[PDB]
């Protein structure tokens, strides 16, 4: 269902359970819930999204991830 | 030579775009901006080369574009007119304020007759634009300068 | 002679860095005139003083 | 005892001999400096001082973006379909992020983008170098049409032989572009 | 709002009315400062080695009057020459914490105005030395010439001119303490100081060197 | 050990101080926000971001007492501070030597 | 306040570090005159170098490389663009080739001789550390001629080869330098060899043995002067430095005067490698080179896959091909390598820099043992150390 | 099976040790998957056999959610070699439980660089001498260069405004 390019935000409840938040901090950051990240190169059930912060992108599953219309 | 007056300011209030020439060390220029900031002065020094268009950077507000950086959508940040925002925080008890354009070498000479004719379309406001180098610091009004 | 911006000049002064390099010049002021040298990699344009370029048909 | 200190102190206050008239040696050179603001040092054909800009020549393709490591020049771009034609309306790069790699003035097709010589570029502040499209399009300041710097060469432009810029009162580079056209 | 980030209006008159004789004290009072100032002997990335070939023979360090100083105490001027991480964030600030008030930070090259290449995408670089010291000169470049630092200490000592003498008391910080008490568990330090004496070093656990 | 938060607006120690001198505590955090003054404060503002400073003490009062954590306080400060000059409530010192801008130029709302 | 009591003493080094390596932090407690133990404390200069690559292209990520070792400059453009021309097999045009030894035998130079002048103001006379930095002004306008930059930042090496031709009046300009340099370089040996105070710093002071070398992992003129006789240049027949004559700088000694005289015998060795590659170069002079382009530019001998500065110039979008790799690069300081696994996108999946003073300086509390506090500086001077590669 | 042995494989297999022999590197040498429970077993081998050098003990993610890698190309190195035999033993372990053993006692080289591995990615590596961090704060609570890390809001990690 997600494309690849369009916006996307982050579900805080199917993020703190999964393999995911094991390499993050528990406090996530508040960028992540603002719909803003654009996804780049979906690869499989994986999608990397290129946030409007300027750090490193992430890779996040495809079933933790809602788009923001 | 050594003790000066304060011969600059009063240049300044009469031809209201002087052109300085200073020695290329520095050190020497700022002493006048402090005779200048002495008379309630206020001073602005920007950078001449990081100028657009000075009709639209100035007297006109301008919509500066951000470092996206790749990670960004195209941001179009509309700064206020750079004189016209710094008169009216600037209060009517104190005197203009006076533009310390630095590195004025790198002006065209259209550039350097807007500056010009500015000063005096515009109510108390002064450019000094620091263009070229001399052993000792003097300066000229800008009317004749392009007109070298 | 005039130069129109866009003919290609060579530098013709011996006092000079870029002593014989030609290109195309670009962005002619009342008195300087910067010549785009199309140097191998990455193209540099080099003000001058509106003289010492003879151009080649 | 007595007879060694006489002997034990020679060894080396004469190495001290043979090393301050050397030092004093080496105050017989000529000082090899650059003082700068009277002798600004020439840039070689190559440096990549900053970018140049032709507004009359950027056709709206974002290849500058695609290759700069870090995706910095803001190319503001609509396309005006009433031409069919993407007509670009700003263009900045933000000095200041901006390291001088240079390879949007490489991958340009239509030679808009430039390095000129010029680094004499220091603002008092950051945003005083979010340089415009009419503020990069401004013409270089050479280093020889200054009337207050006497522009010495640089290393790998002197001619064959001499390792200084300072005593050379002419020449060239140590070779010629083209010499043999009429010879071969 | 009307205006973002505003500027706010100096309500004061600047009132900085001086005689021939209080301004020719103020002449030697700022030439003093620009024409002998030294430059912390700072250097973290690339740009340390262009801040020390400026300090050699073919560009003269001493020759504006910049003594080298490896002292925070003793020198003035601190060139941020090189990329800060968050470590050397807090190292930083207490280098410039522990200098006489007329300090006049100047970044050099890119990554002490932005974080210049590492500011697209980099877990752990601040983006401008600007994000915890105040900065006098920005200098752009990667890596700037050794002739293009001269030019911002030439712009420094332009600034240290325009410097007043009755204005010399903003130079000083001021203290706006606020205390509030936490509940958070203190740890013990990761780092004590033993390495090859700590005891893991001498012999393989079991448990381990029977599969060896 | 005096683990210590310091950005440029935000001066987060762990610890109290006593006329200058900061001495290392375990239960307070001291702050003093604007050491250099590059904001013009004011009576209203200054309160609010006590509104922002004891609440994220109080927030995060179930955590590690590390200088990871410390920052973590002082840089959600001073993501508030430039909250505030974005609503305008606060503006820049002009009396200050350094005129660089670090939370963004001023600028006019829409257009 | 500061007390007087009898444990052992530790110092902190301090991130400040007043010297021209790099931040270092060393936390070395003391006996009295001896060290006992020292731990380092690295990444102050940790930029993210390896998460940055998997976002970057290979054209948008050479001018990132030129800075974890940033004395040497273009050795990081060297194993960077020999990750993906090894992996697609992309050739290499032979005239690129000896331009690569060219300007890496002048890196070399240039990475020892940032080496030589903080390592003789470490061990006493400072005097040469004026002098020195001037012999590398001499390789930063060669550099900057051919290239737009001093000694980094210098896009040079490609994919296909090499970026662009050198300047005309470059060839002879090595013959006005490294005919000058050469005699230099055993006047900086006659130093520490004569004056016989230096070598009471350092015989036997940061002594390390050749079984201990192999095992700690080690490389370039640290490994070397342990009696190794082990060079990535000999090891592996990398591009085209086998075509010259040059022996390798080995000292059996282990100490830190054994590696002195490696890294001054590896400037000398390196002027060998210059000039049988100037006179051994397939097209010769640039402006010789052009001159028989407009002679015989239609089908000629010249004007061909060599005797050209490039391959092919290659699109910014070169998709990496997949499959792991490592390639090696002997450095002036050891052996820079990187691990690239490519998928078959342009962004790379893994970009594993081994850096060669990140597996040096794991030594350095094994050196400082038993040694004094005035030769702390005199050892780690001497491992010839560069953080920004140590912690990228 | 499918994919044959190699020189280093064929010594391993007769020494009882089953080895998941890969294919062949781009650049030519032995890629070799080991369990982390016959890891120690198969590099004490090795370095018998002639294996001196371990350079680059690389960890690598094979995929976000997918099993971390930690990587040994270990090299014969002699006194004087052209192109000595080399292989790169490949140890998988899952994101959860990163845990491979320290081959420190083996080669000293993973000292620091087994750090690395565990400065940046998660991997835990049991009897490794102080397991701290390195290149990061050592207060740092996140795994950076995994695919998943997701980096915290920090003032100075933002842009210049
Ligand atoms: S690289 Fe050249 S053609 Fe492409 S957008 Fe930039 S200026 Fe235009
Ligand atoms: S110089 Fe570098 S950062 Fe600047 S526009 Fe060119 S490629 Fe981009
Ligand atoms: S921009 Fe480049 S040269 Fe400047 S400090 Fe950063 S890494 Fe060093």
């Amino acid at each position: 269902a997600i494309k690849k390019g369009d916006l996307v935000k982050v579900v805080a409840e199917k993020l703190a359970n999964s393999l995911e938040a094991l390499a993050s901090d528990h406090r996530y950051p508040p960028y992540l819930f603002e719909g803003r990240g654009e996804v780049v190169d979906i690869r499989g059930d994986y999608a990397q999204i290129k946030f409007p912060v300027p750090t490193p992108t992430v890779w996040l599953r495809l079933d933790q991830l809602e788009v923001a219309q | 030579g050594l003790l000066a007056g304060y011969q600059f300011v009063k240049d300044l209030e009469s031809a209201g775009a002087l052109a300085l020439f200073v020695p290329p060390e520095g050190g020497f220029e700022g002493r006048y901006q402090r005779r200048l900031r002495s008379k309630g002065y206020t001073t602005l020094p920007m950078s001449a080369p990081g100028l657009g268009d000075l009709a639209a950077y100035l007297t006109q507000e301008h919509g500066i574009r951000p470092a996206h950086t790749g990670k960004e959508d195209i941001r179009v940040y509309f700064q206020p007119p750079l004189v016209t925002y710094h008169l009216e925080n600037l209060p009517p008890n104190a005197k203009g304020l006076v533009l310390w354009l630095i590195d004025g070498k790198r002006l065209s000479k259209q550039e350097f007759a807007y500056l010009a004719q500015l000063t005096q379309t515009l109510p108390k406001f002064k450019v000094v634009v620091e263009v070229g180098g001399d052993r000792v610091v003097r300066w000229e009004p800008l009317a004749d300068w392009v007109a070298a | 002679m005039t130069i129109l911006p866009g003919m290609t000049v060579k530098v013709t002064n011996p006092n000079d860095t870029y002593y014989q390099f030609q290109g195309i010049v670009q962005r002619i002021t009342d008195g300087k005139v910067a010549v785009l040298f199309e140097g191998g990699n990455w193209d540099k344009l080099v003000t001058f003083q509106a003289s010492e370029l003879e151009p080649v048909v | 005892q007595i007879t060694n200190y006489a002997k034990e102190a020679v060894q080396s206050a004469k190495y001290i001999g043979q090393g301050l008239s050397v030092t004093f040696d080496h105050m017989r050179r000529r000082p090899i400096t650059v003082q700068y603001p009277y002798e600004k040092l020439i840039p070689s054909e190559r440096f990549r001082g900053r970018i140049h800009f032709e507004f009359d020549k950027c056709i709206a393709c974002e290849v500058c973006v695609r290759v700069c490591p870090i995706n910095l020049p803001v190319v503001d771009w609509v396309f005006n379909k009433e031409l069919k034609k993407k007509e670009l309306k700003h263009y900045s790069i933000d000095f200041g992020v901006c390291i001088f790699c240079a390879n949007c003035v490489e991958y340009c097709p239509t030679n808009c983008l430039s390095v000129t010589e010029e680094y004499e570029l220091a603002t008092y502040d950051r945003h005083e170098l979010n340089y415009d499209s009419v503020a990069m399009g401004r013409i270089p300041y050479k280093v020889t049409q200054d009337p207050m710097v006497t522009p010495i060469r640089e290393f790998a432009y002197l001619p064959a032989g001499v390792m200084s810029g300072h005593d050379l009162p002419a020449g060239a580079q140590r070779a010629g572009e083209r010499p043999e056209a009429i010879a071969n | 709002p009307a205006i973002l980030n505003p500027i706010a209006r100096p309500e004061v008159p600047q009132e900085l009315a001086e005689n021939i004789i209080l301004t020719s004290l103020n002449d030697v009072y700022d030439w003093a400062r620009l024409s002998s100032l030294w430059p912390l002997m700072y250097g973290t990335a690339c740009c340390f080695i262009e801040f020390a070939a400026m300090i050699g023979s073919r560009f003269d360090f001493d020759r504006f009057g910049l003594v080298p100083r490896n002292s925070p105490r003793q020198a003035d001027l601190i060139i941020t020459s090189g990329t800060i991480t968050m470590k050397m964030a807090p190292a930083l600030v207490r280098l410039y914490e522990q200098m006489p008030s007329p300090k006049y930070v100047i970044a050099m090259g890119a990554c002490t105005i932005t974080g210049g290449m590492f500011s697209s995408d980099s877990y752990s670089a601040v983006r401008g030395v600007d994000k915890l010291i105040p900065v006098d000169v920005y200098l752009p470049g990667c890596p700037p010439r050794p002739e293009a630092i001269m030019d911002a200490i030439v712009k420094l000592r332009k600034k240290i001119a325009n410097e007043h003498i009755n204005e010399r008391g903003n130079l000083a910080q001021t203290h706006r303490l606020f205390t509030a008490k936490h509940k958070m568990k203190p740890v013990p330090p990761i780092l004590t100081g033993q390495y090859l004496n700590a005891p893991s070093r001498q012999a393989p656990p079991p448990a381990l060197a029977a599969a060896m | 050990m005096l683990l210590k938060s310091t950005t440029r607006h935000v001066h987060i120690y762990a610890g109290h101080v006593v006329d200058g001198e900061v001495h290392p505590d375990t239960e307070t955090l001291t702050l003093n926000v604007d050491p250099d003054n590059e904001l013009e404060w004011n009576e209203a503002a200054l309160a609010k971001v006590e509104a922002k400073f004891r609440e994220l003490v109080a927030n995060a009062a179930g955590e590690d007492l590390t200088e990871y954590n410390l920052r973590r306080i002082g840089s959600d400060l001073e993501h508030f501070i430039r909250s505030l000059l974005m609503q305008g409530e606060i503006g820049y010192n002009l009396n200050s030597r350094v005129r660089n801008y670090s939370l963004g130029i001023p600028r006019v709302n829409h257009s | 306040k500061i007390e007087t009591r009898t444990e052992p003493m530790v110092i902190n080094m301090g991130p400040h570090h007043p010297s021209m390596h790099g931040v270092l932090r060393l936390m070395v407690t003391l006996d009295g005159e001896d060290v006992i133990d020292c731990e380092p404390v690295i990444g102050y200069l940790h930029r993210g170098m390896e998460k940055i690559a998997e976002n970057r292209t290979n054209i948008m990520f050479i001018p990132y490389v030129s800075r974890w070792d940033y004395a040497a400059g273009m050795f990081n453009e060297a194993v960077t663009v020999n990750a993906p021309e090894k992996l697609a097999g992309i050739p290499v045009p032979k005239r690129a080739s000896y331009i690569r030894v060219i300007m890496l035998e002048l890196n070399r130079i240039a990475n020892h001789l940032l080496w030589l002048g903080p390592f003789l103001a470490d061990v006493g006379a400072q005097t040469p550390f004026f002098y020195i930095f001037r012999e590398r002004e001499y390789i930063y306008d060669l550099f900057e001629a051919a290239t737009g930059m001093r000694f980094i930042n210098n896009n040079y090496f490609r994919i296909g080869g090499v970026a662009a031709d050198l300047t005309y009046g470059w060839v002879t300009k090595c013959r006005d330098f490294c005919d000058y340099f050469l005699p230099k370089v055993d006047e900086y040996e006659r130093l520490i060899t004569n004056n016989p105070i230096f070598v009471r710093r350092l015989q036997g002071v940061g002594k390390i043995s050749r079984e201990e070398a192999i095992n700690w992992g080690l490389s370039g003129p640290m490994l070397r002067a342990s009696g190794v006789k082990w060079d990535l240049r000999k090891v592996d027949h990398y591009e085209c430095y086998d075509d010259f004559d040059w022996d390798v700088p080995v000292a059996t000694e282990g100490d830190c005067l054994a590696r002195y005289i490696v890294r001054i015998q590896e400037m000398r060795e390196s002027v060998k490698i210059i000039r049988q590659a100037l006179d051994g170069l397939p097209g010769g002079p640039y402006e010789n080179l052009e001159a028989k382009r407009m002679l015989e530019g239609a089908k000629s001998e010249w004007n061909g896959f060599d005797y050209q500065y490039i391959g092919k110039k290659l699109s910014p979008t070169f998709k990496i091909p997949k499959g792991e790799h490592y390639v090696r690069v002997e450095s002036g300081k050891g052996e820079l390598g990187i691990y690239l696994i490519g998928d078959d996108n342009v962004f790379p999946w893994r970009w594993k820099i081994r850096p060669p003073d990140f597996n040096n300086l794991q030594v350095l509390p094994q050196l400082l043992k038993g040694m004094k506090v005035a030769d702390i500086v005199a050892i780690l001077g001497s491992i010839d150390v560069i953080m920004g590669s140590v912690d990228r | 099976p499918i994919v044959e042995a190699g020189p280093v494989g064929r010594l391993l297999q007769s020494q009882n040790l089953s080895v998941e022999s890969l294919g062949r590197d781009a650049s030519g040498v032995e890629m070799i998957k080991v369990d982390r429970d016959r890891l120690l077993a198969v590099c004490q081998t090795l370095y018998a056999d002639g294996f001196n050098y371990l350079r680059c003990q690389a960890a690598y993610d094979s995929g976000p959610g997918q099993d971390l890698v930690s990587t040994y190309h270990l090299i014969k190195l002699s006194d004087n070699a052209d192109r000595p035999p080399e292989v790169r033993i490949k140890v998988f372990v899952p994101r959860d439980d990163p845990r491979v053993p320290s081959v420190y006692w083996i080669w000293k080289t993973a000292d620091w660089q087994e750090r690395e591995s565990y400065d940046m990615f998660g991997i835990v590596y049991e009897g490794h001498p102080n397991l701290k961090r390195i290149l990061m704060p050592e207060d740092w609570v996140g795994w950076p260069l995994r695919k998943d890390y997701i980096t915290p809001d920090f003032y100075e990690l933002q842009e210049a405004y």
